[PDB]
């Protein structure tokens, strides 16, 4: 009925967005943000009995498509973090991966680095709080028929492509970046079509989407 | 840097407010892929092939030597003496009478020494010719440079009795991280410099997630980075690369774990040790022993406090007479977003905020250039509780941590204490010390 949504990124300095949204209702209960990571004893009032949802920045996340060797689809997880090997720009063996989606040839697949995954479980852990689930902040977005969807959050553009991708941009260089984006925030003075649909608090229509899918990374070695 | 792999591949290299030059056409995938791997925001720009490549490759004891030529050997241990105290400059100072020698240690001015005003001549004399200057000159001002990883500026100057020698010590490191800089008083450096110096002990750093508590052991290893120390570490992951030290990375694919990795580091025959953290027993005991066994030990816990610290070793199995024989000091530490200088408003401060110290404090607010917060930055807080006689007896006789507290509060500011100095000197907020302490 009741969860609260926790907006976690990299930059152990930057703020951390949270909302308690009501399902039952369809309203925001609670809302504020942690300045730091330091904070993280001020989430217990929030949390008291009810779930929570980690959704990590889409910025600290790669979100790709690879093409599924034919008739290894069974074995396919344990040939992923190779065929991706040249694609990342670190050691593959420090990424967690978990497969969000098979269809046809192709795999639609999230990583993300497993030590700070690991870090922030054991950060949430030391203060008592269980963490139900992990996913993208960008794949919580509505999915819209017209274009992709679009909304900011700080100072950061959150983008979902399509239902399995998505990616989180800085302001200064998202121009850049996009070179019809269904908009669920105010336009900004940038890019290219933009559709402006009705404002909604990011955090807010975040929440709504976690309440409708079933994502998450807590996969694998990190299944509860 | 990113891997020569990736950055050959997709066209993208980064170079230092960062820039990330690349060759059309751009890719978007790939873009994120840079973004992710910095964990920080970067200005892209345009390139053609041609002026891509080039960029491509180009990327990837003094106080003994006082009482007994010798000059030589005076102002070479000098400036080894100005290195270990952490001295930014070196002043030689001539007047009537007396010869006086003084170094700046993070900004406050110190006496060293005042030797013979005869050797006053001798001095300058030396001095000069390190930096290739004019021995006969004595009437206008001379600098020069000298290279020893210490890059010196040294400017004499003429005065009423003589001239007026002054030595800049300046890393040639860029990534050098300042322990003042970053937030520690003259006192706290001090005492902490002094602490990491010792030749064993356990010390460490504690405080919550984000508390820079990484930051800070690198400084303190980055000051220690010295030839004469063989200095080593377990990471999980290293955070960066300090050239010197030799940093090895937990890795769990060859069950390499941080108490399998710190005993293979002390049959290296190290000096200095730093594990990342100790989370568990098996670590902590190993680290116990490298300290009893002449090892100076530096390493990390998530407790709030620093007397959190010694009750968190005694949770985790370590007897208490272990503990009080290689502990040597805890730094708890917090930080705190600095307010922004063109936008922080004063006002006066109530009775009740007057308690916890016209007295002026400043304000948030906001403007164009915090964008629009109104704090522009970060800097540390620090509490260090020093191991002296009386705390080796409270941790032996488990005092418990209200005893305790009563003793450390006698000698040691607190966390809150250090903060609320920072309030008065206008660089933090009163609500971001309340945030971060309880
Ligand atoms: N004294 C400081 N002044 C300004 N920025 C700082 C300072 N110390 C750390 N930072 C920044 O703040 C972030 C947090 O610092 P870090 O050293 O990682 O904290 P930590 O407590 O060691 N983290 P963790 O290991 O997860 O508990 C880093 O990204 C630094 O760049
Ligand atoms: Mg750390
Ligand atoms: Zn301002």
């Amino acid at each position: 009925s009741e969860f609260l949504t926790v907006r976690l990124s990299s930059e152990q300095y930057s703020p951390i967005p949270w909302l308690v949204w009501s399902s039952s209702q369809q309203e925001v209960i609670a809302s504020g943000e942690l300045s730091d990571w330091q904070q993280l004893d001020d989430l217990k009032n929030y949390a008291e009995q009810r779930p929570i949802v980690v959704l990590v920045a889409a910025s600290d996340v790669v979100l790709t498509e690879v093409d599924i060797p034919p008739g290894a689809s069974r074995q396919f997880e344990s040939m992923l973090p190779y065929l991706l090997e040249d694609e990342i720009a670190q050691d593959v063996d420090d990424l967690h991966f978990s497969v969000l989606a098979k269809e046809n040839g192709k795999a639609q697949v999230c990583g993300v680095d497993r030590r700070w995954l690991q870090h922030m479980l054991d950060a949430f852990r030391a203060q008592g709080l269980d963490v139900k689930r992990v996913l993208p902040d960008s794949l919580a977005l509505p999915l819209d028929d017209e274009g992709i969807s679009a909304a900011q959050l700080g100072e950061q553009w959150l983008f979902r492509h399509s239902a399995c991708q998505g990616s989180a941009v800085d302001d200064s260089w998202m121009p850049v970046y996009l070179n019809s984006v269904a908009c669920f925030s105010s336009l900004p003075e940038q890019q290219a079509h933009w559709l402006s649909r009705p404002v909604e608090m990011t955090m807010a229509l975040l929440s709504q989407g976690v309440a409708d899918g079933k994502f998450s990374l807590l996969t694998g070695e990190f299944k509860p | 840097r990113l891997p020569f792999s990736f950055a050959n591949r997709f066209k993208m290299v980064l170079e230092v407010p960062p820039v990330l030059y690349y060759v059309e056409p751009l890719n978007a995938q790939a873009l994120v892929e840079v973004r992710r791997v910095l964990k920080q925001t970067f200005v892209p720009q345009a390139i053609a092939a041609e002026a891509f490549e080039k960029k491509l490759t180009e990327a990837y004891d003094f106080f003994s030597l006082a009482e007994e030529a010798p000059i030589i050997k005076l102002i070479n241990a000098m400036l080894g003496e100005a290195i270990k105290e952490g001295a930014s400059d070196i002043h030689i100072e001539t007047f009537e009478k007396i010869l006086s020698i003084r170094f700046r240690v993070d900004g406050v001015l110190r006496d060293v020494l005042s030797p013979s005003r005869k050797l006053a001549p001798l001095l300058v004399s030396r001095v000069k010719v390190m930096a290739k200057l004019d021995i006969a000159e004595k009437r206008v001002p001379q600098d020069g440079r000298i290279s020893l990883a210490v890059d010196v500026r040294v400017s004499t100057m003429p005065s009423s009795h003589g001239e007026r020698v002054v030595m800049r010590l300046l890393d040639k490191n860029a990534t050098r991280l300042d322990l003042h800089s970053l937030g520690m008083t003259p006192v706290n450096h001090d005492n902490f410099r002094h602490l990491i110096s010792r030749p064993h002990g356990i010390i460490l750093v504690t405080g919550p997630t984000g508390s820079g508590k990484s930051t800070t052991l690198y400084a303190g290893l980055q000051e220690l980075n010295s030839n004469e120390r063989n200095i080593l570490t377990v990471e999980d992951p290293i955070e960066f690369d300090i050239d010197g030290i030799g940093q090895t990375q937990v890795n769990p694919k060859v069950d390499m774990t941080f108490a399998r990795g710190l005993r293979a580091i002390l049959r290296q025959d190290p000096d200095v040790v730093m594990v990342g953290e100790i989370r568990d027993l098996e670590t902590a005991q190993i680290a116990v022993q490298a300290s009893l066994t002449g090892h100076l030990v530096m390493s990390t816990l998530h407790t709030n406090t620093a007397v959190g610290a010694i009750t968190r070793l005694r949770d985790m199995g370590i007897e208490p007479f272990l503990i009080s024989s290689s502990l040597l000091g805890v730094l708890a530490q917090r930080l705190v977003r600095t307010l922004c200088q063109d936008c922080k408003e004063p006002y006066e401060a109530d009775k009740e905020q007057r308690k916890l110290f016209a007295l002026t404090l400043y304000r948030a607010k906001g403007c164009e250039k915090c964008n629009h917060k109104g704090y522009r930055g970060r800097t540390g807080i620090h509490e260090l509780l020093m191991v002296d006689d009386k705390v080796q007896e409270l941790i032996h006789a488990e005092a418990g941590e209200q005893a305790m507290d009563k003793y450390i509060r006698e000698h040691t500011p607190s966390i809150r204490s250090d903060g609320l100095d920072k309030v008065l000197q206008g660089v933090t907020s009163l609500e971001e010390v309340m945030r971060v302490t309880k």
